């Protein structure tokens, strides 16, 4: 995250953060219910073996509230391809249940129709992550969230140098620079609606970070939620 | 009622159907009595941040 802020304790208690190899967090999640995981398809692609932490704020203090748990099933949408970046979405089924407890609860999946009419019309939308804190940097020990403005399509196909589909909307802004970026790949967008915060995208991509005449590009969940919900069983 | 104004008065999914607005909640909460309002069932309801220390 570029710009925004620390988030505070308990107010972004659905981030996950897929951790790989090197101990390293490489991209984000978010949490949907005890077993399973919102994330990115490409994130998949990045580590041959992860696991998914989940209550941590920061990643050089043991707070006493986190958890690890390993992976059961990856269920990859089986159109996502690199090549287009379309279908960037993935649920993971963990093999033992989360317990929700202080920053740690699910985000809700709302209903498609109402989605579209009531949270992806919005002014703004909420994204988080660990990840870099600008373009070339490194990335964050502590977890950070933005209030990122939702970016109509066709201003959004315009800006882009990559073909935007239906799958996918911009959010951010043309030059002020605060972003999402690497790291949080695969993390929560949630649209608050009277004080609840449902999921609406997931980051995925982006030219740069933050970059003057560019957004941040967003897995269209609406798109996918009776996927997401075939996927959880 | 419209959804269209004040999300026809839900609290959170509203839809008009029959000609007329009826409210549904996310799994987790129950429809109130009022036909508006969502209640948790849960101590960790999807989309609230955890604020209370329990
Ligand atoms: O590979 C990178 C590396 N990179 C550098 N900077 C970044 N930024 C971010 O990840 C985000 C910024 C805002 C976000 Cl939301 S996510 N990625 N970015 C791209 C660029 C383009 C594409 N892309 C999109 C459509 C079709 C083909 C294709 O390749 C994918 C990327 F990952
Ligand atoms: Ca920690
Ligand atoms: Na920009």
């Amino acid at each position: 995250i570029v710009g925004g802020q620390e988030c505070k304790d308990g107010e972004c208690p659905w981030q996950a953060l897929l951790i790989n190899e090197e101990n390293e967090g490489f991209c984000g999640g978010t949490i949907l219910s005890e077993f399973y995981i919102l994330t990115a398809a490409h994130c998949l692609y990045q580590a041959k073996r992860f696991k998914v932490r989940v209550g941590d704020r920061n990643t050089e203090q043991e707070e006493g509230g986190e958890a690890v748990h390993e992976v059961e099933v990856v269920i990859k949408h089986n159109r996502f391809t690199k090549e287009t970046y379309d279908f960037d979405i993935a649920v993971l089924r963990l093999k033992t249940p989360i317990t929700f407890r202080m920053n740690v609860a699910p985000a809700c999946l709302p209903e498609r129709d109402w989605a579209e009419s009531t949270l992806m019309t919005q002014k703004t939308g909420i994204v988080s992550g660990f990840g870099r804190t600008h373009e070339k940097g490194e990335q964050s020990t502590r977890l950070k969230m933005l209030e990122v403005p939702y970016v109509d399509r066709n201003s959004c196909k315009l800006s882009s140098s990559f073909i935007i589909t239906q799958n996918m909307f911009c959010a951010g802004y043309d030059t002020k620079q605060e972003d999402a970026c690497q790291g949080d790949s695969g993390g929560p967008h949630v649209t608050r609606f009277k004080d609840t915060y449902f999921v609406t995208g997931i980051v995925s991509w982006g030219e740069g970070c933050a970059r003057k005449g560019k957004y941040g590009i967003y897995t269209k969940v609406t798109a996918f939620l009776k996927w997401i919900d075939r996927s959880m069983k | 009622k419209l959804c269209s104004l004040d999300n026809g008065d839900c609290d959170q999914f509203c839809h008009e159907e029959q000609n007329s607005v009826v409210c549904s909640c996310a799994r987790g909460y129950t429809l109130a009595d009022n036909g508006k309002a969502c209640i948790p069932t849960g101590p960790y309801p999807c989309g609230k941040q955890t604020l209370e220390r329990r």
